[PDB]
């Protein structure tokens, strides 16, 4: 999930892997206006 | 002795020479899957590619099997021992597939042995279109040996 | 009434079982196994070549059991599970070869016997696989066998048909020593006698079986 | 008249090593192929549940009227799945036949 | 590595007789390891040049050595994705330059 | 260092490199001390490939 | 193009809005997917 | 939509570049894929598939 507030925002869709195959989870360009997520 | 000649010799030589009895043509119960090698090989002239495309499309389904999932378990009632103790299971993937199997706990042998080799079902797949589910709570039961 | 542990169980998922002095007739412990991590061991070499798949050096990969208070240091051919191996390792194997020993392919069904039995090669690259087989090259035509006791009483040729190992692996010589032959008389049939007599260097490979 | 006679019988036979050798070619094997290509009919009905499955599990509408749940929709599904076995094994027997 | 008490009516090349008695132990050293030598994977590999032998041998240079008897449509095609639709319009029994 | 094989490789081993289109590569790494071994299994990724190398020399000339 | 033209938007707008068709597409795939065999088993005929 | 892929290492170093052969050809993905975040579809590699 999306861990932070308001969705329906464009974040794209990313990621930068470089270890462990089975943790190759997604990542979110922003986030309302800087700030990051605890996912 | 209803029929006799060559037929009687048979009754000992078709159980004492293994290797007469051993041929592809088995009882096979793996029905489910096993066909699914056969259904690309069945063709009247062929050769050395199609065994690959034959091989490669049980071995994209066998994995998934492999990484089945048990939900639940149908003790006998109330009692215990020599129980047929049936159990569902599905794909994680998705909630799409749901199997059952058994085991036979009285096929053993007693001298610090356990459960013999064949003691054990293989799964079979549930055929009913159910869409709708409370929260993957199917439940299987025995209703005298149905 | 009365209730047992027959029971939900920690992350490697094979469930409790309710009693040490057993469940059962006899005293087989409070411990079982149900799932198996084998397509993690396998999506990788299967991917790379079909190949390495009938390696015997892939066939001895590890697994994990510590959950239990045990240790999987390789796949066992445990019978809750253990056909999917064989299945695997073995019939897909053969079919292939019997197909193509009918239908004139006889050095095709060679490429395909070579993943059972290799009576041409003394030479392979793991010390171990020099060692252990050695001629002999998926592992259940080999690994540990036992009795087979719980068949005996309605006991038939569908019982003994897979007893024990060594006459299954004879019976895998028997359609290999045929596939020589069946080769060599399609040399001696309809050509000309120095391709006909050809066909002695092939009889004389079927009779050093 | 007997050197003459030889020919009727020496040219019925030796053509026919064009018939018990080079028996199957190129064109006659494709017309094997486009029959058994049919064993994709494990996968040819398959979106079809997941598709009626969509159309069910969630409302298509939500307000001051929410629902649209297509009630019947996977046991409609069904049947045209256990249909399709029928048109891909009696074509098979084509392939085999 | 000679025929001996048989074949009282046979006539060949001496050749063929020399060829036999090498032809033989080269097959021979690899049906068994019995004297003490052995084989390499990639010699062990390469009897595969010599399983089936007249014509079948110098195919083995010549195949390679005149490109034009190797060159033909029947390629290792990749391009599936579109070939296929050069094809499925030819695919007729007897047609017309139209 | 190079020179120390060059003396006896090409002293009595070896007439040329050419001639390693003779070897298979267990063939080759047994006759080899450590002083040979312990600098010598790189050798067969460029060396047969010198045994490939004057190929098209005396072809490619075919005009 | 008409599954996803059922799908992109809404066919509906209010105090109630949608009716996008969601399974649509999935089961548009399932008839292109089977139109292939009935071509190749009527040039199997054409080559025959 | 399609993917294709590069073999970097197929060269020759005498000022050279990447050979003919070493370059792919378009593959067709085959999902029935109808919504995305405008036009964001990714492709990732997980141990070589």
């Amino acid at each position: 999930e999306v861990l932070a507030d308001q969705m329906e925002e464009m974040i794209a869709v990313v990621d930068r892997m470089e270890d462990e195959p089975r943790l190759a989870l997604v990542a979110f360009k922003e986030m309302s206006e800087s700030w990051d997520v605890v996912f | 002795f209803a029929n006799r000649y060559g037929y009687w010799a048979a009754n000992q030589q078709l159980r004492m020479f293994p290797e007469i009895y051993v041929d592809p043509t088995l009882r096979l119960t793996k029905t489910e899957f096993f066909f699914q090698l056969e259904s690309a090989l069945n063709q009247g002239k062929l050769t050395d590619d199609v065994a690959q495309k034959a091989v490669l499309g049980y071995l994209n389904n066998f994995e998934e099997v492999s990484n089945l999932e048990i939900i639940a378990g149908y003790q006998d009632g109330i009692d215990i021992e020599n129980d047929k103790t049936y159990f569902v299971a599905r794909t994680r993937m998705q909630p799409y597939r749901y199997f059952w199997r058994s085991l036979d706990a009285s096929q053993r042998n007693a001298n610090s042995q356990e459960l013999y080799p064949t003691a054990w079902s293989e799964w079979k797949a549930i055929s009913v279109p159910l869409e709708n589910v409370a929260n993957g709570i199917v439940r299987p039961i025995m209703m005298d040996n149905r | 009434r009365d209730k047992f542990q027959i029971k939900q169980f920690s992350q490697t998922q094979y469930l409790q079982f309710p009693e040490a002095s057993s469940a059962d007739v006899w005293y087989i412990g409070k411990q079982i196994r149900l799932n198996t991590l084998f397509a993690k061991e396998l999506i990788g070499k299967a991917s790379r070549s079909l190949d390495l798949v009938l390696s015997w050096e892939t066939q001895n990969s590890r697994l994990e059991e510590a959950i239990l208070g045990g240790a999987a240091e390789l796949i066992d051919l445990d019978g809750a599970n253990g056909i999917y191996f064989w299945e695997l390792f073995f019939h897909m194997p053969f079919m292939v070869s019997w197909r193509f020993n009918v239908e004139q392919r006889y050095e095709d069904a060679n490429r395909w016997v070579k993943y059972l039995f290799n009576p041409f090669e003394c030479e392979d690259e793991p010390a171990l696989l020099l060692g252990k087989p050695p001629y002999w090259n998926s592992r259940p035509l080999v690994d540990e066998p036992f009795k087979g006791y719980s068949l005996t009483q309605p006991s038939d040729p569908d019982a003994i048909a897979a007893s024990d190992p060594i006459h299954y692996r004879k019976a895998v010589f028997n359609f290999l020593t045929k596939n020589i032959i069946d080769q060599g008389d399609m040399e001696y049939r309809k050509l000309q006698p120095s391709a006909r007599t050809l066909a002695r260097l092939s009889y004389s490979t079927a009779s050093s079986l | 008249a007997l050197q003459v006679s030889k020919q009727s019988a020496q040219d019925r036979y030796d053509h026919f090593k064009e018939l018990y050798d080079e028996n199957i070619s190129s064109t006659e094997q494709k017309v094997i192929e486009l029959q058994s290509q049919a064993a994709n009919s494990l996968l040819m009905a398959q979106g079809m549940r997941t598709a009626a499955a969509a159309l069910d599990v969630i409302p298509n509408i939500y307000g001051l009227a929410v629902g649209g749940s297509h009630w019947g929709a996977p046991l409609n599904a069904a049947a045209e799945i256990i249909m399709i076995k029928y048109q891909a094994d009696s074509s098979k027997s084509e392939s085999l036949s | 590595l000679l025929d001996t008490q048989v074949s009282a009516k046979v006539i060949t090349s001496r050749l063929s007789l020399v060829t036999q008695s090498v032809q033989q132990y080269i097959n021979r050293i690899a049906l068994n390891l019995e004297p003490g030598l052995s084989i390499n994977q990639q010699e062990a590999t390469d009897w595969e040049e010599f399983a089936n032998r007249y014509g079948y041998w110098a195919a083995n240079q010549q195949l390679r050595m005149f490109p034009e008897i190797y060159v033909d449509p029947t390629l290792r095609l990749t391009k599936t994705e579109f070939f296929f639709q050069l094809e499925s319009a030819l695919n007729q029994g007897k047609l017309t330059d139209d | 260092y190079s020179q120390s094989l060059a003396d006896t490789l090409l002293g009595l081993g070896y007439r040329s490199i050419f001639d390693i289109a003779k070897v298979s590569r267990q063939r080759f790494i047994k006759r080899h001390d450590e002083s040979l071994l312990g600098n010598g299994a790189v050798i067969f990724d460029k060396a047969v490939s010198m045994a490939n190398q004057v190929l098209q020399k005396y072809r490619k000339n075919r005009l």
